[PDB]
């Protein structure tokens, strides 16, 4: 019973590492994607306000 | 409606006042926190002799007046001149009569007990407001971001603060104050820009260095290999056109200015910087609450608006915090008004009615009543 | 040795589930964040082109 | 079913309450035996003013409350605060109304006559339970291991005991109490771990030393040449990852903590240790019953769960007992709930119905009735 | 004379080193326990490039160096920087060559075995002293007050301790350490004095708050009706003249600072205070020795010098101790050097010669020899 439970432990620990790495790479790609979404959505409100003032 | 419409929210700052009605999404009134006193006798065409000037008329006419700032580093230092800014806010800016409006005011982090009692004395006894309430600024900022536990890095015009808050109670012994903010930051840009070979000679040159700081300044992550980048000279440069043609270029200094917030040494300050201070606040708090504070670094204040401030802070504290920890730097877009918006929400709220200090409480308990 | 390895197995399997859920919630939040970043990056390339023509 | 379903079993401890329904295999409710009283006036968001807190809400909110333990060393010391823990158990934890449930309670080994009468007074007169019964703890532990004669080494959070039982009657004059248990043991680990060059500084560092003790601590047999082993430095070491990354390593101290149970001298205790005390209990009993007690050393309690406790005890008393004797140390896996399980069995039993003290017995005989 | 003259006594502290010759009445050398490392390359006029600075030259030149404290809370934390402070002590401060002087050193209450062996390794192997000896600090303080059994409340710059000693042997399991001392106390005064409406802005303002604490601070007995007294405003106030004219007034806060030692809650500390801790140490000791400890509360350390500390402690423990007991709080005048003086006495003593660890003992037994 012990040897079968050690083997299963090893396999689920390896899957848990393999997925924990995937989360961290997405979680980081996203602080990036959200930050470029926000740097983009500021530049505009300055350019669109700049548009409405130079149209006026 | 009696007071649903009727609650006022006045956030008193070192540089700006933000004011308006609880309910609104943003301040109806924003203006400098100055009180100008004319250096000479005379008049403007069509007006009478004016003893005093406040807000923008004091800024615009600054050449003939002696300008004074009532709030030094977030604390009210001159009460004669503050009652003047309040008067202006109610009567001219919001054009309301104060004696029928409940007023939510804000104070600073370790605001002396005696001050909270004094502005209550002036609110009730010289403005005769029905009821009032003083909220702590970081606490309204947090709450406006939905939560109740977190640590706010709050940074405006004269002060920076770290106020760790747990289930609403700001933690007195863990609060840190760093007297370097947006005011200090405009004057440093000034020098690195004259030092770029320039001259902000007339007052129309002075004022706009501040508009350069706001529009073009950045907080780079890896400020190290950003200077290095500056040198290879990429299309990192940025030219601004002055009141006239005089196109001034700012490439590099653009980020050397907010690197002052992480390195106070850029300005002859020996104090620690924003990120270390976030952290130190945190290793001054209870142990069990430190995972909470780390996942809830809420930013508020005009000077925390520099793009990429959050990414630099993100990486600044990850790399100081134990790896078992989750770091999370919340920086909302409306952050230059977080404080105010948190007050608008709270004061328009359904449950806040029972915390308003009324003239009944006051006339019966003395200023002590609201002081808590 | 068997009871300690069963307990560790149980705890790492529980962590593996708990993190696999976190990845899926981030991975989805991101198709959203990237898509709003792109719906944003088209309309201010349009509004800034509209700006440069009404400035000219 | 009337009461087959309906019998409650509440085991009151120095650290934990274990509670649930007679019939179940394990306690439905397990929680700290604290009652917190708020040090300041104020509220949590959305709740009202609370006068008191019990169990985990008292632990979680410990920074604003004064925590108090009603049971000192297994004996109820504060009856106002105990009625509070019972109230919480019935109404919130098990969510039952007590006035229709028979309640089996437990008491400690030489529990003063007057207490057994007082908790009966409170069970019947303030909770209005239909019927109740007080079992002695070691006696339920034994019985849950099937037998009726044996000696229980019982060890939990504030007390250790040896209760020799013969055909069900616990032997008053042979019972030994040693006031060093799991609570004492977590605080000693604490020091040998700070002494390993560490800091359990915030409250999130304090609490988890106890989770280190539970998960990684061992009772080595031949604790002598285990220290010797430590030195050659084998892969005996064991690193635990804290709330954050901060991987702490514990090699050796891992077993220096339960060696405290055999050597009280590790903690400035001059009393004898667990194994000697097992033995002394035994040479205080009748002669003819000593072979029985020796082949039936039943262990129960959270602190007897340290792996290899049984092997060390096995060899500890073989080598003190006359060689003509059979030693036998029974340590079941569910032992942190033996006491409770013994109560669940007994109270769900077919023959126990005729020992329940009913309100009829009480209203007619006074607290004396159940006292026996 | 060989060594009658020749024995050195070095007491290593968290804030100060006290040093001199066994025989003298007071330390020949007292100086900060810092090691400064220059932040920039350059020189003072007439000197060469200096890699390091120690004691007062590190304090005086602090603006261009990174200051570091080798002893954190009484324990040596950096051995590179400690060997630097020792070097400075022998060669510059006492101007002796160490290789012909026996050296009595002191260590802290539960100083890790390994440290006592390490400073022995450095004393004998890098300084080549003839012989040395490490005394425990509370133990030298007691002995300098004539006696051998008592309990010392020892409080300096980074730690407070209670060390119950019986016929010379400090009692390991009854010792209590409270990490709040004179350093913590100067920083709290700082805030209650800026909070009185002040500014300790330049470094010449910072340093002198500590000289205010030493000269004007008090420990009032009945700290209750001393605040009450403050309010009626008696001639309790006290103005100090700064480096310049700037006469600062301190009335009240004067005693609010040492009330921190009885109430750690003044500074966000949840630990118990000095008097309770004296007591708890005492109800952790053997029963038969508790009358002795109570009549012999010896005080030592810079922070126990606040006038009226003894009267407050006198009444603090009388009212916690059983009335059958005799309380007696000994606080001598030289107490900021008790530790040192106890070493001077002991090491100049006629009978101590046979406990000196000699290089013969060391070269033959390893660091283990002195470790005891």
């Amino acid at each position: 019973a012990a040897d079968e439970s050690e083997r299963g432990m090893k396999v689920i620990e390896s899957r848990a590492q393999k997925d924990e790495e995937k989360m961290e790479i997405q979680e980081i790609q996203l602080k990036e994607a959200k930050h470029i979404a926000e740097d983009a959505d500021r530049k505009y409100e300055e350019v669109a306000r700049k548009l409405v003032i130079i149209e006026s | 409606d009696e007071d649903e419409t009727t609650a006022l929210v006045c956030d008193n700052g070192s540089g700006l006042v933000k004011a308006g009605f609880a309910g609104d999404d943003a301040p109806r009134a924003v203006f400098p926190s100055i009180v100008g006193r004319p250096r000479h006798q005379g008049v403007m065409v069509g007006m009478g002799q004016k003893d005093s000037y406040v807000g923008d008329e004091a800024q615009s006419k600054r050449g003939i007046l002696t300008l004074k700032y009532p709030i030094e580093h977030g604390i009210i230092t001159n009460w004669d001149d503050m009652e003047k800014i309040w008067h202006h806010t109610f009567y001219n800016e919001l054009r309301v009569a104060p004696e029928e409006h409940p007023t939510l005011l804000t104070e600073a982090p370790l605001n002396p007990k005696a001050n909270r009692e004094k502005m209550t004395q002036i609110m009730f006894e010289t403005f005769n407001v029905p009821a009032m309430y003083v909220a702590i600024q970081a606490v309204l900022s947090l709450y406006a971001s939905g939560r109740t536990t977190g640590i706010v890095l709050d940074s405006g015009d004269g002060v920076t603060h770290n106020v760790p808050i747990y289930e609403g109670y700001a933690l007195p012994h863990a609060i840190m104050r760093l007297d370097l903010a947006g005011r200090d930051l405009t004057d440093y840009l000034m020098k690195i820009l004259t030092e770029r070979g320039y001259s902000f000679v007339t007052t129309a040159e002075r004022e706009i260095v501040r508009d350069i700081k706001e529009k073009l300044c950045y907080v780079a992550l890896d400020f190290e290999n950003e200077m290095a980048t500056a040198a290879s000279s990429s299309s990192l440069e940025k030219s601004y056109e002055l009141p006239d043609g005089q196109v001034i270029t700012i490439g590099n200094e653009r980020f050397r200015c907010p690197e002052t917030l992480f390195q106070p040494s850029f300005i002859g300050m020996e104090s620690a910087g924003i990120h270390e201070t976030t952290y130190n606040s945190i290793m001054k708090c209870d142990i069990d609450i430190r995972k909470d504070l780390y996942a809830n670094n809420v930013m508020s204040g005009g000077t925390t608006m520099y793009p990429g401030i959050a990414d630099r802070m993100q990486k600044e504290i990850t790399a100081l915090a134990p790896s078992t920890m989750k770091i999370k730097i919340i920086a909302p877009p409306e952050r230059k008004y977080s404080v105010w918006i948190g007050g608008s929400i709270l004061a328009s709220l359904s449950t806040f009615q029972q915390m308003w200090i009324t003239k009944q409480e006051y006339d019966e308990a003395g200023p002590s009543i609201v002081h808590r």
